[PDB]
């Protein structure tokens, strides 16, 4: 697109446009039918039902689909081969189906991204102002406007569409939706450079033009305008899969791998063992219900919910549940200067007076050092700073503090007024004590401000005068030094430039201040001053000093960027401002460390070609958008790896996407913090997009996965620690609920390898995963940190589940739960009559209803009912034994490197969870009614004790290992048991 | 993509020495784990009476409700069914049932021939402690004898029935012809009245009654000849696991059974502290007999 470069006549003949009438109605209809979007096309969306439906299927739910169907078939076999079979497999069939839906509904709530960023562009451009088609101005609708159409923009009418500026005067617009900066930019009908985004010759779709009329022909309308492209590109963008989701999908793939492999194996050793179709069918619903954790994906969803509830109490709202953690696994965090790292409040920083430069306080809370008030040049300068025709506050915001009060004027005029108001306390007193009689407004070439003020003693006239320092250097003949008016000599001129260029060195926009005392004899009381033709001296004034203005950081920012870089997270500035201002803020906030110089700085010091300067020598980078435009992905990845403190400046909104996609090439998870419409693509493309809650635009909020309602950038550091904490706590919930799968599974594989009567029932299993072992698993979301993961796995560069966790859940700790469970099963069978010698080889007769007189080891004969009643009591006891050996499992999973006596049992939910674990088990096994479908029978008070010794063994074993692994650090023990 | 990396050891997870270390660690872990489990099982064992159950009678889940069981039993690998199949006549499949019935009744003839601790009990003679009451085979008549092929020869099979031996069980029998409940077959009520009119001692016993289950099985089963007493006696039952215990048996005798027609039978005991249920099969047994 080079239409801004080509002259007006060329574009007019390209589009058939006229500089005086633009187009006719028929040509307007033709352009509409050719293309009439003139708006952001709504995005393609998928309904909720299809997203939910595809969420009903997974690795843990597809298996429960096969399990649920199988018992439905099993119940059919029983019914047509036994017309009076009670309903046990059918209700179990329904139960497993409900688990699919409830877990298929917990997953949906985890991924419920509600970001209607297209509907967030509610502003757009309602009530289009004026169009010169048909030789008449029409206040027509917002969208009807098309290309080749002459528009009439005025003050604050949101330029209707991308127009090639044709004619205008005093035209200033604010493309704050393009580069984030809201400072007015003067537009003229002349292209200034090749890049169309930095020419005064071209307007844009989204600019709430401050002043200057303006005439332009519409180059394009929507979906091709600069704003139109971004909105379409922001809408048609997805981060992909969040880091925690990728780990969870990896977790599901691992467990489904064993479950489908084990069930496939046991469909072979079953059919080769003589099991009938029903016996294998009843068996299959055992080894695919014990294996799959029915209450694990739901557990993780609630665990993320709890920490999102806790982290929202720090004014940190979260839109996507899984986005809570990805601030912990992130390693490179892009940012924005104006609005995110700075207050977006142009304020004075440095003051030149009496050949001295001192820093001025910039904190919002005004906690800085006011050590300069005692300076001799302070009162005169602030008097000049206040009496220079000034600006004014607002009455309707008078009650707000001085910094929060709104003003009328330019940003430069605002900055001096707040500083004077803050310094003198109340400059209205100076207004009352110093009346105004004359003023000269800011022009477009001379742009000075001359005003006349009546002297307090009513003896003469005071002259106030500020402007660009170079312009008033020639207009000043004397300089105030230490309260003494000194004529301007060669030394002062060199000193003036030295401070002036030094002040511009930190990118701080500056303006000079000077005054003059009108003689009383030549200008007595009642003297009349002519503004059009000045009757007062204009040149050779008394120079006072230089004021500086720069957008300063917030209070929390310098600490946050320091701690983020300390936690392994590199920080990269990605702004849209000029490199000089970006480099000044980047060094100030802490992105560029002090004493670290880029190629330009190093070459500058060596006075040599920057090209010959070795890139390695330099550390930071100030890469400009133009340089970023013509380099490909090869060099881009090099500079992202070679340096560590890169500062990208003058970047178009589409270039931030290139940066984020560039960083993600290394395999890192990027985070973007922004405020404006320009960074919306970066917020949608990054793994986690953090926005601003007060100084942020509407689209930036709606296109972000997190909102900082308090604007405190220090909440990022807290989000990092809480993100890395919830990841570890989730891992400690996984290692706890995976230790129940082998004690649940072992009775089934002990039922087929050897011929033992079943120990655990399938219905009993559902009372563990969906029942007791939910609150303790939820409780681990409350566990506090131990030591620091800052150095170990800085951005949590590890898997959620690995071989060490499986070997410690399916291996060591898990087996000691199965042995503890079976010890109770052998105790009850042995005590009631069935000795272990008789038990092995009894599977065929135990289930069979043919034998009503199966004999135990003492010569008794049990019926089918008394046999099954005994088996169900062991089913209850195995359940409670699993629960009892789960008290120790929780306590030893509370910690991971430190011993329990060091950490201390100080987790309110966990202590309550242990009480909840026992009470549910006790209630579910000691109340009349639950032997009628849950197969749960009262237990003797002596049958809760057998699993207790195995509980103590697990606790003694784990704590013992912890001591060994905390000792002998890096020991193979830790190398193969530290999950 | 194999990514096997066998050249730099790396047997998919570790080097050879690392695998050796993890294997010896797992081996010892499981070894002392099995040692702990076996030690606990032995500790539990040393607190068991191998002659008397730890929980007896009503404390256990066996309860005070016994159940019957037909002896002939199906062949092994047919543990699901309760069907007795045979063809009457010289060229028949009677051999398995006859041999099984002979094997079951083996202790009632060999050890009873000596009877060192056996006691010739009777209704008015209580057993001596540590002595199992005798049960002579001749008490089962002549037709239920291995000599006449246990009746599986002429087409008149005879099936033994026995009570569950619940440890320490104390049967309570009806003390009058009016105490008996309803729902008892009229045949058993008439038998009870005859016993009460005759020797009053014989009424102290548990009463058996076999009948067809399905309404048609009532009339397709024919008459039944309980060759011994019509129900078990009441002077065997305080079981207490006496060595060489012989459970009393009531020998049915299906005199009239139609050829090639299945019959499902259900026999229930009749004592005051005995329940009966057609579904849980408490206090009753269910076997199916079909003759071809
Ligand atoms: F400061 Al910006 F996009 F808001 F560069």
């Amino acid at each position: 697109l080079d239409q801004h470069k080509i002259p007006l006549e060329e574009l007019c003949r390209r589009l058939g446009t006229n500089t005086e009438t633009g187009l006719t109605s028929s040509q307007a209809k033709s352009h509409l039918e050719k293309y009439g979007p003139n708006a952001l096309t709504p995005p393609r969306t998928t309904p909720e039902w299809i997203k939910f439906c595809k969420q009903l299927f997974g690795g843990f739910q597809m298996l429960l689909w096969i399990g649920s169907i199988l018992c439905f078939i099993a119940y059919t076999m029983e019914k047509y081969k036994n017309p009076d079979v009670l309903g046990d497999n059918l209700y179990l069939g329904l139960a497993l189906l409900f688990v699919v839906i409830m877990t298929g509904c917990f997953a949906y709530y985890q991924d419920h991204n509600a970001s209607k960023i297209m509907d967030s562009f509610k502003n757009l451009m309602p009530q289009f102002a004026f169009v010169i088609r048909d030789g008449k101005k029409i206040q027509l609708k917002a969208e009807e406007v098309t290309v080749g159409d002459l528009v009439e923009v005025k003050f604050g009418d949101r330029i209707p569409a991308d127009i090639r500026i044709t004619s205008c005067q005093s035209m200033k617009v604010d493309n704050s939706s393009l580069t984030g900066e809201s400072e007015p930019q003067s537009r003229s009908t002349e292209c200034t450079n090749d890049n169309p985004l930095e020419t005064k010759n071209l307007a844009f779709f989204f600019t709430n033009t401050l002043e200057g009329t303006g005439r332009g022909i519409v180059i394009n309308v929507g979906d091709d305008s600069v704003m139109g492209r971004i909105a379409c590109l922001a809408s048609s963008l997805d981060s992909g899969k969040t880091p925690i989701a990728r780990e969870i999908e990896h977790f599901i793939h691992i467990i489904t791998a064993m479950a489908v492999s084990l069930a496939a194996v046991f469909a072979v050793i079953s059919f080769l063992y003589g099991y009938t179709w029903l016996e294998a069918a009843i068996f299959m619903i055992g080894i695919i219900v014990a294996k799959v954790p029915e209450g694990l994906l739901a557990t993780v969803t609630v665990c993320l919910t709890l920490t999102a509830k806790r982290m929202a109490k720090k004014n940190c709202l979260v839109r996507n549940l899984e986005a809570v953690e990805t601030l912990g696994s992130t390693s490179t965090i892009c940012s924005d200067k104006t609005g995110t790292l700075t207050q977006n409040r142009m304020t004075v920083a440095h003051m030149w007076f009496d050949q001295k430069i001192v820093t001025a306080d910039t904190t919002e809370n005004q906690s800085g050092n006011q050590l300069y008030r005692g300076s001799k040049g302070f009162p005169e300068l602030i008097r000049v700073a206040s009496l220079c025709s000034r600006a004014e506050f607002k009455t309707e915001h008078a009650h707000l503090p001085v910094l929060k009060r709104d003003v009328n004027g330019d940003a430069s005029e605002a900055a001096i007024l707040k500083f004077a108001e803050m310094s003198t306390g109340s400059v209205m007193n100076i207004r009352s004590k110093q009346k105004k009689v004359s003023e000269i407004p800011f022009n477009s070439a001379n742009k000075y401000q001359v005003s006349v003020h009546e002297r307090e003693d009513k003896s003469g006239y005071f002259l106030v005068m500020k402007g660009a320092p170079e312009r008033i250097l020639e207009r000043c003949s004397t300089i105030l030094i230490d309260g003494t008016e000194i004529p301007l000599d060669n030394h002062m001129k060199e000193c003036f430039n030295n401070a002036y260029m030094e002040l511009g060195g930190m990118g701080e926009r500056v303006l000079g201040f000077c005054d003059f005392e009108l003689p009383s004899d030549q200008y007595p009381r009642g003297y009349v001053f002519d503004a059009d033709e000045p009757n007062f001296p204009i040149s050779g004034l008394r120079f006072v000093g230089l004021m500086s203005m720069i957008d300063p950081p917030r209070a929390a920012v310098p600490d946050a960027v320091s701690k983020c870089r300390s936690a392994g997270i590199k920080v990269i500035m990605v702004t849209g401002d000029h490199p000089i201002t970006a480099k000044a803020i980047a060094r100030q906030v802490g992105i560029i460390s002090e004493g670290h110089e880029t190629v330009d700085d190093i070459a500058a010091r060596l006075n040599i070609p920057v090209s010959e300067v070795n890139p390695r020598s330099a550390q930071a980078a100030v890469i400009h958008g133009n340089d970023l435009k013509d380099m490909n992905s090869d060099q881009l990845d090099d500079i992202l790896r070679h340096y560590r403190e890169i500062v990208f400046a003058r970047t178009s909104p589409q270039q931030k996407l290139i940066i984020v996609e560039g960083v993600q090439r290394q395999g890192e998870f990027v985070a973007v913090t922004g405020d404006g419409v320009n960074d919306s693509p970066a917020l949608k493309k990054a793994d986690i997009g953090v926005a601003m809650g007060i100084a942020g635009s509407d689209v930036s909020k709606q296109a972000a996965d997190m909102i900082l309602l308090d604007d405190n950038f220090a909440s990022i550091v807290t989000g990092v620690e809480e993100g890395r904490l919830i990841f570890d706590n989730i891992k400690k919930s996984i290692a706890y609920t995976l230790t129940s799968k082998i004690p649940e599974l072992s009775p089934f594989l002990m039922y087929i390898l050897f011929d033992l009567p079943l120990a655990i029932g399938t219905v009993t299993i559902l009372c563990i995963d969906l029942g007791t072992d939910v609150v303790p698993a939820i409780s681990m979301a409350y566990e506090g940190p131990e030591a620091d993961p800052r150095k170990p796995r800085d951005p949590v560069k590890e898997k959620l589940v690995n071989e060490r966790l499986i070997s410690m859940a399916y291996g060591q700790i898990g087996v000691m739960q199965a042995f503890g469970g079976f010890f109770t099963y052998f105790v009850i069978m042995g005590e009631c009559g069935f000795l272990p010698n008789r038990l092995f080889g009894l599977r065929k007769w135990w289930e069979s209803k043919a034998y009503n007189d199966l004999t135990d080891s003492y010569g008794q004969e049990w019926t089918w009912d008394a046999r099954k009643q005994l088996e169900y009591t062991c089913h209850t006891a195995f359940f409670i034994s699993i629960v009892i050996v789960q008290w120790t499992d929780l306590i030893i999973c509370k910690t991971r490197r430190l011993s329990l006596f060091q950490q201390g049992m100080k987790n309110g939910t966990l202590n309550f969870a242990l009480v909840f674990e026992t009470c549910v088990a006790a209630f579910l096994s000691y109340t009349p009614g639950m032997d009628k479908g849950l197969r749960m029978y009262p237990l003797k008070i002596w049958w809760w004790f057998p699993p207790m010794p195995f509980s103590l063994l697990i606790l003694v074993y784990d704590e013992c290992r912890k001591f060994l692994m905390r000792r002998n650090p890096g020991g193979f023990l830790e190398r193969e048991t530290y999950y | 993509t194999f990514i096997w990396n066998s050249e730099t050891s790396e047997f998919m997870g570790r080097t050879g020495v690392n695998w050796a270390k993890i294997t010896i660690f797992y081996v010892i872990f499981y070894t002392l784990l099995a040692g702990f489990f076996a030690g606990m099982l032995m500790i539990f064992y040393q607190t068991l009476d191998f002659k008397i159950p730890k929980w007896q009678n009503k404390d256990s889940l066996i309860g005070t409700n016994p159940g019957l069981g037909f002896r002939p039993m199906p062949p092994e690998a047919q543990v699901d069914s309760t069907l007795i199949q045979f063809k009457h006549g010289i060229k028949g499949d009677w051999q398995y049932w006859v041999h099984s019935l002979t094997e079951f009744l083996e202790p009632y003839e060999t050890l009873t021939s000596s009877g060192q601790e056996f006691t010739n009990c009777d209704f008015d003679k209580p057993p001596q402690e540590g002595k199992a009451c005798n049960f002579n085979v001749e008490l089962l008549g002549d037709h239920c004898t291995k000599e006449n092929n246990f009746g599986y020869e002429l087409g008149k099979p005879c099936v033994l029935i026995k009570l569950n031996k619940i440890f320490g069980w104390r049967p309570e029998v009806y003390n009058s012809s009016a105490e008996v409940p309803e729902d008892m077959p009229a045949d058993l009520k008439s038998y009870i009245k005859d016993i009460e009119t005759g020797n009053k001692t014989h009424m102290n016993m548990v009463w058996l009654s076999c009948e067809g289950e399905t309404a048609n099985d009532k009339e397709k089963i024919g008459t039944i000849t309980y060759t011994p007493f019509r129900g078990f006696p009441a002077y065997y039952y305080p079981y207490l696991n006496v060595p060489g215990y012989l459970t009393p048996v009531v020998a049915l005798q299906f005199g009239s059974l139609q050829n090639g027609q299945a019959v499902n039978v259900e026999c229930k005991a009749w004592a005051n502290n005995i329940s009966r249920d057609r579904q849980r099969r408490l206090g009753s047994v269910h076997f199916e007999i079909r003759m071809d």
